[PDB]
């Protein structure tokens, strides 16, 4: 885990079946792992669960 | 020695080897040995080296047949383990022993495995069951996995998913009668389409008193090889001890072999007999009596 | 099948194979089967043929050890025997079980072969005693074949003068302790000409709680390979624990091994001095410890 990539968090509430414009960089710190409106979420994107 | 150490790390930058986060000073950190020394190399202070048991194996065959009698007091069966690389430590108040019902998946009783001294497990049997297959584990449970910080993959296995060993313990009757397997009746007679037991031809002269008691209780006749002389004539039925007399008469030889004590070999002249071979004869005067089945006794008028 | 039968001969001619006069219709006439197959082929009434114990095995190895505990309720120790050709006579009731202590060649308990159900013998060890070997044999007495007329000759061995099955039980301490074998005392200084125990100079650290309890039971004291440095210098006696301190004065490594838990390598620097070594120094002000043989404690001035 030194190297790599920054893991985006794990659990997202759907509570009501649906949720809208949900941002997916919630808990990473500011600035070091994600600088806002900046980067974008790379294309390796799936749900396991 | 083994590849499995129970650490205390003293670092705080963050630690490898693991998932992610968990940089603090850690403890209970199970490691394995390529792990160990690729610390001890990379200047960590790694401290408290504890080993684990990575031998948890029963000294024993496993698939034994116990006969078991009927008045049982006592009677423990001695069973040799031993866990090696540990001595008394708090993972050894998670090694646990089981005896596992493998007819409905219950334990008996369980043990835990640093408090059975001398390392030799003597287990009572007085409350096994008959006829029904045991189980001996050591298994560690499924909550001993959760107060340490293993280090492996998703698809290795951890320690306590590792270390088991199972034995099977059947546990059956003794048997083994004493006899030399007397008849009961000569001249056997049976109707057509009819079924003889075991139980009514032939028993079994006891050596202590001589005893022409029959077979009734089950467990001897497995070791009874019965052998008819023609398969189409008659048949005997294992699950039962009945023989199965179909359309065809005649003689048949009824050949009983009990395979412990030599000769024992039993030859029954059995004559079978149709409705009106009864009636032609029972006036010309020959009298001799023909098994009813309604009632089990043999009769002739 | 066997090659003994106890018969009963009818015949009143005269008994050949046997010895001068013996001419009558004799019983319990013990032949071999040479000897029987020569008497029903030479037109002898010989009859109650019954096949004699020629079987009396142990299924069991014979030198074991068995390591006995301080509390011992119950641990039966099951040993498996079998004796084939026969279920129940007369000469099953000669057939002895003995368990011989050949300390002092007495027997503590007997057992009579035909009683023993199951054919497992549970010998109980809460009477066994520790460090002394044991026999569990086969015998059959001596006054068995007095009742028998057998059919030998003079140095031939009859039956009853060889079937035997001797196992060997060994009954010690288990010992085995648990530690991490830890000193007890930095800066061994000893006399020229004295002996130092080792109650007195290492200890072990107990695991369940961290005792520092020092080897006074001697039963430990066999796993511990006690290693000098120098042969010249100083010697371990084995049969005490004790190390001897001869003539030779200066620095010694004791290397203690304990072979059961890994890494127990126990260093001690051991300094022997002289008479005078001390006074020359004891002005200089050069404060420690010298070991006094004459109370086991540890003295300075």
């Amino acid at each position: 885990t030194l190297v790599g990539l920054v893991q985006i968090k794990e659990d997202i509430a759907v509570e009501g079946g649906k949720v809208t414009d949900y941002d997916l960089f919630t808990g990473l710190k500011e600035g070091k792992e994600v600088r806002k409106g900046i980067d974008r979420l790379d294309r390796k994107f799936k749900i396991v669960e | 020695t083994t590849n499995y150490f129970k650490v205390k790390l003293l670092d705080e930058k963050l630690i490898p080897f693991l998932g992610l986060g968990e940089r603090g000073p850690r403890e209970n950190v199970i490691l394995s040995s390529n792990d160990l020394a690729s610390l001890k190399q990379a200047g960590w202070t790694v401290t408290d080296v504890q080993p684990l048991p990575e031998t948890g194996k029963i000294k024993y065959d496993r698939r034994t047949v116990y006969f078991k009698s009927e008045g049982e007091t006592g009677k423990f069966i001695n069973v040799p383990f031993y866990i090696n690389p540990v001595d008394a430590r708090d993972v050894l108040g998670l090694l646990k022993f089981d005896l596992i019902k493998l007819s409905d998946k219950s334990v008996v009783k369980t043990y835990t495995a640093k408090d059975i001294k001398s390392e030799i497990l003597s287990l009572p049997t007085s409350d096994l069951e008959v006829n029904e297959e045991y189980e001996l584990k050591l298994y560690f449970p499924k909550d001993a996995s959760e107060n340490y910080d293993i280090a492996i993959s998703e698809g290795h296995k951890n320690l306590f998913e590792r270390v088991k060993d199972s034995v099977f313990i059947k546990v059956k009757e003794y048997g083994k009668f004493t006899g030399r397997l007397v008849q009961l009746q000569q001249d056997i007679n049976v109707l057509k389409e009819s079924a003889l037991p075991l139980d009514k031809i032939l028993g079994y002269k006891d050596f202590d008193t001589k005893e022409v008691t029959p077979v009734a209780k089950e467990n001897l006749l497995q070791l009874l090889s019965v052998n008819v002389s023609d398969e189409s004539y008659a048949r005997y039925q294992a699950d039962k001890n009945r023989l199965l007399f179909f359309s065809k008469t005649g003689e048949i030889l009824v050949k009983v072999i009990e395979r412990s004590i030599q000769d024992n070999i039993v030859n029954f002249n059995i004559r079978i007999l149709d409705e009106e071979t009864i009636q032609n004869e029972i006036d010309k005067k020959i009298e001799y009596s023909v098994y009813d089945p309604k009632d089990g006794k043999f009769e002739s008028i």
